[PDB]
């Protein structure tokens, strides 16, 4: 195990990596939350209501 | 030379076609016709590619198609793409300028080239992906499309498509010839046909002989179909990308094949503009350095220098030639002067 | 020509029905060529005897 622990440490670095372009490249790089899906969710339609 | 020759258009010609084969692509898979496999009857799909001119206009299928079909063309790696695009396309070049060059022997000084321009383009190529999509960035939310790109994408779908229809068409007759006579693959074709509908039942996972056909001609006939129906699709979008409905620009979802090729050109422009600058320039100034300091590296840390002169045969010879002579030349000054010494 | 049984489906350019209906055309071809020669000939002059 120690000895696989460098190798494998670099190549989660990496997929990291990876997995930040794809949250670069399809999202750009928007935070999310339910929360804030909610909120918005509501005030569109409270805005629909109005 | 070559420096001078290569530019930017280039890379826009270079770009538009990988992006051209990516709309493509995209169409195809929201909106033609899947390959026949078996020779079950396959329920029809509800919505059909026919009925695409003579739809409602706010139909959730259509705009969803469409959507999804852009909405996947920009959020690619149109970055990416262009950079290992522009990489290949500029590596090409030097491997063959290499060729027509003087280091065609040589095959390691010439790999130390080769090697030199790879390592320049790997170092610079994510600074211009990364440059890219970020310039990028305000296209892929709203690509508005000005009615002269529409103009420009309606013009240039119509040789697309009708290439991809040349190659279908070309694809069918070389089949019929291959089988034999055209009535003939047109009698599997109708054969595989009924089959597909209820007039027919096999019941074979792989039918070796039914109706008097053989298992290939059962597979040149399912090929034969597919064929067709793909061949009757793109006449279709042919003659709907030159009618009269897709040449105002509003009716966008009506049209995905010039709406999408409008998207293409207009990132591969963007794109390629940055290409230009963050690649192109350092690749020419870069370039030259690394050459120089790697090929002296080379020849003297690996002692290369004395193997590139042993590789070829004529120099070989020569720098071996010239030691000998020297030494028999002393020789005999040797024994002169053992005469001159002694007199007898 | 050799074919291999993997896909009964098709064999050649031929549909497997249409293949059936071959072999037993064929076997009906040898037989009544025969049996037509062996009844002309057994009503040969040479049968005579």
């Amino acid at each position: 195990m120690s000895s696989k622990l460098n190798e494998t440490t670099e190549a989660i670095q990496r997929e990291l990596e990876e997995t930040t372009y794809q949250f670069k490249v399809q999202y750009n790089e928007q935070p999310m939350s339910a929360e804030s899906y909610l909120a918005a969710s509501l005030d569109d339609f409270k805005h629909q209501f109005h | 030379e070559f420096a001078s020759s290569f530019g930017r258009p280039q890379l826009q010609t270079l770009l538009k076609d990988a992006l051209d084969q990516k709309v493509l692509d995209q169409l195809a898979a929201r909106y033609w016709n899947r390959p026949i496999e078996d020779l079950s009857p396959a329920p029809r799909e509800p919505d059909n590619i026919i009925d695409l001119p003579k739809a409602d206009p706010d139909s959730p299928y259509w705009h969803r198609q469409l959507d999804t079909a852009c909405s996947g063309l920009t959020r690619l790696g149109v970055g990416r793409l262009a950079a290992t695009v522009a990489a290949s396309a500029i590596q090409q070049h030097v491997e063959k300028l290499l060729d027509k060059s003087s280091f065609a022997k040589h095959p390691s000084a010439r790999k130390v080239i080769s090697d030199a321009a790879a390592t320049v383009l790997a170092d610079r190529s994510y600074a211009t992906s990364d440059g890219i999509e970020i310039s990028l960035k305000p296209y892929k939310f709203d690509p508005d499309i000005q009615p002269n790109e529409w103009a420009q994408g309606r013009e240039h779908v119509v040789g697309v498509l009708q290439a991809e229809l040349e190659q279908c068409q070309a694809a069918m007759k070389a089949l019929e010839n291959s089988v034999g006579g055209r009535k003939k693959l047109k009698e599997v074709m109708s054969f595989v046909d009924k089959a597909r509908k209820g007039e027919i039942i096999v019941e074979g996972d792989h039918p070796s002989g039914a109706g008097g056909f053989s298992a290939a001609l059962l597979a040149r006939g399912r090929e034969a179909v597919f064929l067709r129906d793909r061949a009757d699709i793109l006449s279709l979008r042919i003659q709907a990308a030159k009618s009269r409905q897709c040449k105002t620009l509003t009716n966008k979802y009506y049209c995905p094949e010039v709406f999408l090729d409008a998207v293409a050109t207009k990132l591969a422009q963007t794109a390629v503009l940055f290409l230009n600058v963050e690649m192109l320039n350092d690749f020419y100034v870069r370039f030259p350095r690394e050459v120089e300091a790697k090929l002296h590296e080379h020849m003297h840390a690996g002692g290369g220098l004395e193997k590139f002169a042993r590789e070829d045969p004529k120099v070989r010879r020569h720098l071996d030639l010239i030691r000998r002579k020297e030494l028999l030349e002393t020789v005999l000054g040797k024994i002169e002067e053992l005469h001159r010494i002694s007199s007898g």
